[PDB]
């Protein structure tokens, strides 16, 4: 229980600040003018909270966690920053990997299990058609996900170990993980309980912190991304809208589902929509249903900018008060875009029993551990039609791809 | 309730991204 947000306010408060805010709070909770329920622990709390931060000595130690977390994130940038200045390049050849099985399929290319040939390891496979790319006018996002994702570390995202290009493709060769898209998992259980989907929403929480302390915006959360490692562990796939942006950025891009209203709208926007698609994902995952569908884009549109949203009643109360906090369609209000940024999720009612360091070093007892059947199995991933990989003599889209 | 109007739908698949 975060003794700042007890007494509201701010980390860098006066000693004057915290007397007052103190006085303020108290009176509040005070039994003299506060019978009802739970005033006698809010008026412990806040008592607490004034004897930690008004003692420097007990204030420096409790300031150490922010401290932490501070320092992580700068060595993070550093080491992030070096690999965005020196990318690896061509650090692979196709003729290195068996293809196996295709794992799905997209209007890019497609992504295949594949299994190096000298180490036996497995490998999943995105196949990207230069031509296709160039047609789709995706040649920048696809220099971006190569470009961030060979840059990034952290648990929750996939791993990229080796990119190259032929004549005729572009190929990313990440880590397999054989659970399978959240997506998969979701749909046939129905929904999660609270708990779980707690668990997995945590995870989220910390990898944005992460991302937008590198000045990245994801732009594609949705359980299809969410890959389940062995331990039951997120893991984050697909960074092809993933943008490096310190301003405001404009582009349509995304799943109309959990796209944010100043995404729609035509005006710019930041990396708060990351934390309005963090709502549209609680809420699937704990209702089994988004927010918002609809058979034509323009309607989810229509609903999403609507201001209106409908909650099941097996809806806990701190669920429904986050969900009506990161679904603010005015985003000088919207939760994770304030003063305390991501400390207000952090610090909510609803995450309350979240041990966040734990959860990064994954510690937490997961509540489901998909089907493990071998290091190669393909259980948990549905079934695509097959088609051989075509490789021109002739050079395509030389100059478009030089960077990759 | 909305989850039986979710699967009486057909946006019960996998949601395709738009790129514009
Ligand atoms: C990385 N990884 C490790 N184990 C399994 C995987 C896979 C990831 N998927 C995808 N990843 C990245 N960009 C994509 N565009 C798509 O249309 N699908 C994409 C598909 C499911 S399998």
């Amino acid at each position: 229980k975060d003794y700042y947000q007890t007494l509201g306010l701010a980390r860098g408060a006066s000693d004057e600040e915290i007397k007052r805010a103190y006085r303020r709070q108290a009176l509040r909770y005070h039994p003299d003018k506060n019978k009802e329920p739970g005033a006698e622990e809010k008026f412990k709390e806040i008592a607490e909270a004034y004897d930690v931060l008004s003692d420097p000595r007990k204030r420096e130690i409790f300031d150490r966690y922010g401290e932490e977390v501070k320092e992580f994130l700068a060595k993070a940038k550093e080491d992030f920053l070096k690999k965005w200045e020196s990318p690896a390049q061509n650090t692979a050849h196709l003729d290195q990997f068996e293809r196996i099985k295709t794992l799905g399929t997209g209007s890019f290319g497609r992504v295949m299990l594949v299994k190096h040939k000298e180490t036996g390891n497995h490998y999943a496979m995105k196949i990207l058609d230069k031509q296709k790319v160039v047609k789709l006018k995706q040649i920048e996002h696809t220099l971006n996900e190569k470009r961030i994702l060979q840059a990034v570390n952290f648990p929750f995202l996939v791993k990229l170990e080796f990119s190259f290009k032929d004549n005729s493709n572009l190929y990313m060769v990440m880590e397999y993980v054989p659970g399978g898209e959240m997506f998969s998992h979701l749909r046939r259980i129905g929904r999660f309980s609270e708990p779980h989907a707690r668990f997995y929403a945590a995870q989220i929480v910390l990898t944005f912190e992460y991302l937008h302390s590198l000045d990245l915006i994801y732009r594609d959360l949705k359980p299809e991304n969410l890959l389940i490692d062995q331990q039951g562990y997120i893991q984050v796939t697909d960074f092809g809208f993933a943008k490096r942006v310190k301003g405001r950025t404009w582009t349509l891009c995304g799943t109309p589902e959990y796209l944010a209203p100043e995404i729609i709208l035509s005006k710019g926007y930041n990396k708060a929509v990351d934390w309005w698609a963090l709502g549209v994902l609680i809420y699937e995952m704990a209702a089994g249903y988004p927010p918002f569908f609809a058979d034509q884009p323009i309607q989810i549109y229509e609903k999403i900018v609507s201001g209106k949203v409908r909650f099941p009643s097996h809806f806990s109360s701190d669920l429904k008060d986050l969900l009506r906090n990161l679904l603010q369609v005015d985003l000088t209000k919207r939760f994770g875009n304030l003063k305390n940024g991501v400390n207000d999720i952090k610090n909510h009612k609803w995450f309350a029993t979240t041990d966040w360091i734990a959860i990064y070093q994954r510690k937490v007892e997961a509540p489901f551990i998909p089907k493990f059947k071998g290091p190669g199995d393909t259980s948990n991933f549905d079934d695509y039609e097959e088609e051989e990989i075509r490789v021109s003599i002739n050079e395509k889209c030389g100059k478009e791809f030089s960077e990759f | 309730t909305t989850y039986a109007d979710f699967i009486a739908s057909g946006r019960t698949g996998r949601r395709n991204a738009i790129h514009d």
